[PDB]
RNA sequence: CAUCAUUCUAUGGUUACCCAUCAUUAGAGGAAAUUUCCAAUAAACUCUGGUGUAAGGCUUAGAGUGAUGGUCGAGGUGCCCUAUUUAGGGUGAGGAGCCUCGGUGGCAGCCCCACCAAAUCCUCU
RNA sequence: UAGUCUGGCACGGUGAAGAGACAUGAGAGGUGUAGAAUAAGUGGGAGGCCCGGGCCGCCGGUGAAAUACCACUACUCUGAUC
RNA sequence: GCUCAGGGAGGACAGAAACCUCCCGUGGAGCAGAAGGGCAAAAGCUCGCUUGAUCUUGAUUUUCAGUACGAAUACAGACCGU
């Protein structure tokens, strides 16, 4: 947590990777690179009952704990990458992505760019469930 | 017990002079501990760099691989 | 059984009856310098196998309980055996029985 | 353990180079001492004798009322009766000054126990141990601390500290201060093996000289 | 669990009390007085009776739901 | 009548060493939630001795006197749950270890009342 | 008990790199209150110092114990090797 | 020092059975256990103090070969308890 960065208006990046999934949410702080990482807190680690790691509100303490973590090392902005379950699951990132995103954009974390690498097949394998499909 | 953290060297990534914006940004490694070297485990990382942060006033929907 | 901790009997020194101090007798750890575990393992040591029996057919459950008896007045301080009969449990001084009292 | 060096014990008249000052000068020594346990019963206690008076400079007070008195009235001894003593050793508490003041007492023979009271036994557990005998002997008996044995205890740093010779007697003296010191603190030895490294010979105070 | 228990004639201290402290404030209720000193409410309305006719009080307001009295006047 | 603090004494006290504490070794023991009881059950930690490490009165008996014919005041002291989290909502039992007469406010300092913490935590619930 | 598996010793050698040790020669290096002063720790000691002359002392005071000048070992990090 | 099992007669609550007295009470109870023997100012019951369940030579009895072991009986020398 001592870097020889100029300290005053250069910015320092590193890029969250969050991960809304619609039973958990993570906001996971990496370098520039994605191979070494900094901060790693999710939904299900700060609310302890299973139903509500995916609420917006589990996502929002984590990006918290996550921001709060990323300034004690001096990694000023954020690089985003969002991302829901994907492959040949769900597309739609999951309900806590939002909250998440808004909690180090009022944290005091600078917002660099945001995508998504949401892992979309280009032709999928077989998905979970029937022919019949999910029924209830 | 102990922080990882305490023992990560700051290194500074440098794009080739076809680029503009030269400083990419800053890439904490752990330092050369015995064996394993600060250099050997930093010589193989990607950044998935914007064109609009590489080169000065351009398009910001093109990226480009760029590794140690 | 029950014996208490403390015994005014005969001292073999002193030549007197003297307050001794009762505790009960362990045996010690077997030298592997004694003359019979010397000859035990010249004899057991190289081919032929187990050279002397080994006692399996163990019949009783119990020990004769020994009191190692050690004499209080610091001149003297000499020991000796006081083997009782045979008993399953046994306890130095735990709970005096006492009459009149309710068992509930 | 064994130093031995008995081999040619002069040149320590070298005094007028290795010394440049004016005033009472004590020729200290200190031993190398290796793998020693401060906490156990590592024991390194006692008094380690000399015969060749070392003459050490402290404040001494010798408590009796006997030949004593007028034996020690040839050396000009505060000689003290008992009467004075409980003004001495009351204010222990609030007043700030160092109360002893005299970094010796005595306890006698005759005068078997001095005082084993509340005032007596206060003395003997602060430091300054009313420790010399005077049993009947009545020749010296208050100078024979002064010409007598140096001494030597234990504690937590592994390390001594002792004063074994003087400016003052000549320099023959003070190889008596080392044929017998180190002739018994080699001879001094339980299974703290070879305790003795080497010996940093000093003058009281100049530049390093070796005897082993 | 908790039981006041007031005093329905004065100790010496009370009315030594009641006799040097109670005009020293700026309101005098028989509910304060009696609240404050550990003195009972009726024997605090009794008190300003008595200390009405020596003209140490100020009587402002009475009503038998409600007698308000008041330190003596500055002037 | 009880307990502590004080000095004065007493043929008294082991000084390479006494005692309160810190610790380990040597034994005895529960209320309650849980009902309808029965006899259990099963801790937490206290009491007395050894030994050992800092200061320095011991523990014995007599007298004078500190604070009470009756004392301390007499009050803070836990766990549990919650996105009212400098707050709100629970209500069980029984065990040892600590600031001092607080500061501020309101009719001020007394009487009251408010409001901000000191070291509390272990177990059968 | 054959064989089999396993560890050690010998045959059994060269060269580097890393680490944990350890001897050699060093610097930084300790803060119950309080004394004005980050009191490692003992044997000091009213005694020194330099260009005729001054300072650190001593006491006052915290504590079981206070420097100038002689040395050593306790013990925490760095750091070089025939 | 006491007398037990059991019975009779009484006595608030109290009944077939709690407790309290008086009377009868040869053992009809009890003495750790199997059974037999023994036992009433005791060998039982309740208290008091205790460690003779200690130390030591021999002799003897029981089984018996008249050998061991176990168990036992009379002494003797100590030291002890009551």
């Amino acid at each position: 947590s001592l870097g020889p960065q100029v300290a005053e208006g250069e910015n320092v990046f590193g890029v969250c990777h969050i991960f809304a999934s619609f039973n958990d949410t993570f906001v996971h702080v990496t370098d520039l690179s994605g191979k070494e990482t900094i901060c790693r807190v999710t939904g299900g680690m700060k609310v302890k009952a299973d139903r509500d790691e995916s609420s917006p509100y589990a996502a929002m303490l984590a990006a918290q704990d996550v921001a709060q973590r990323c300034k004690e090392l001096g990694i000023t902005a954020l690089h985003i990458k969002l991302r829901a379950t994907g492959g040949n699951r769900t597309k739609t990132p999951g309900p806590g992505a939002q909250s998440a995103l808004r909690a180090l954009a009022r944290s005091g974390m600078k917002i660099g760019r945001i995508e998504d690498v949401t892992p979309i097949p280009s032709d999928s394998t077989r998905r979970k469930g029937g022919r019949r499909g999910r029924r209830l | 017990v102990v922080d990882p953290f305490s023992k990560k060297d700051w290194y500074d990534v440098k794009a080739p002079a076809m680029f503009n914006i030269r400083n990419i940004g800053k890439t904490l490694v752990t330092r050369t501990q015995g064996t394993k070297i600060a250099s050997d485990g930093l010589k193989g990382r990607v950044f998935e760099v914007s064109l609009a942060d590489l080169q000065n006033d351009e398009v910001a929907f093109r990226k480009f691989k760029l590794i140690t | 059984v029950n014996v208490p901790k403390t015994r005014r009997t005969f001292c073999k020194k002193c030549g007197k009856h003297q307050p001794h101090k009762v505790t009960q007798y362990k045996k010690g750890k077997d030298s592997l310098y004694a003359q019979g575990k010397r000859r035990y393992d010249r004899k057991q040591s190289g081919y032929g196998g187990q050279t002397k029996p080994i006692f399996r057919k163990k019949a009783k459950t119990t020990k004769k309980i020994v009191l190692r008896l050690e004499c209080v007045e610091p001149n003297c301080r000499s020991k000796r055996m006081l083997a009782i009969k045979r008993c399953k449990h046994f306890e130095l001084g735990g709970d005096k029985k006492r009459k009149g009292q309710v068992i509930q | 353990s064994r130093d031995t060096l008995y081999e040619a014990v002069r040149e320590v008249l070298h005094g007028n180079q290795r010394k440049r000052r004016k005033f009472l000068e004590t020729v200290e020594l200190q031993i190398s001492l290796k793998n020693y346990d401060p906490q156990k019963d590592k024991r390194f206690s006692g008094t380690v004798r000399l015969k060749s008076t070392p003459r050490p400079k402290f404040s001494v007070c010798v408590l009796g009322d006997q030949q004593h008195c007028d034996e020690a009235k040839a050396v000009d001894i505060p000689h003290m009766d008992i009467e004075a003593l409980k003004k001495l050793n009351k204010n222990k508490k609030l007043v700030k000054k160092l109360a002893k003041k005299y970094d010796a007492f005595l306890a006698s023979e005759s005068l078997i126990k001095q005082i084993p009271r509340i005032l007596g036994p206060g003395l003997n557990k602060a430091g300054k141990f009313p420790s010399l005998l005077t049993h009947n002997e009545n020749m010296v008996a208050k100078v024979d601390e002064v010409k007598s044995t140096i001494k030597f205890q234990m504690k937590k740093v592994l390390c001594l500290a002792v004063a074994v010779g003087h400016v003052k007697m000549t320099d023959d003296e003070l190889v008596y201060n080392i044929h017998l010191a180190v002739n018994f603190l080699v001879s001094l030895l339980k299974k703290n093996w070879q305790n003795v490294r080497a010996l940093y010979i000093k003058s009281t105070m100049g530049k390093p000289q070796r005897l082993y | 669990r908790d039981k006041l228990n007031n005093l329905v004639l004065f100790d010496k201290a009370t009315y030594d009390k009641l006799c040097k402290e109670v005009p020293n404030y700026k309101l005098i209720t028989p509910a304060v007085v009696s609240e404050r000193l550990k003195i009972r409410g009726s024997l605090a309305r009794a008190a300003l009776q008595e200390l009405l006719s020596k003209g140490l009080i100020k009587l402002v307001s009475k009503h038998r739901a409600q007698v308000i009295y008041t330190r003596n006047t500055k002037g």
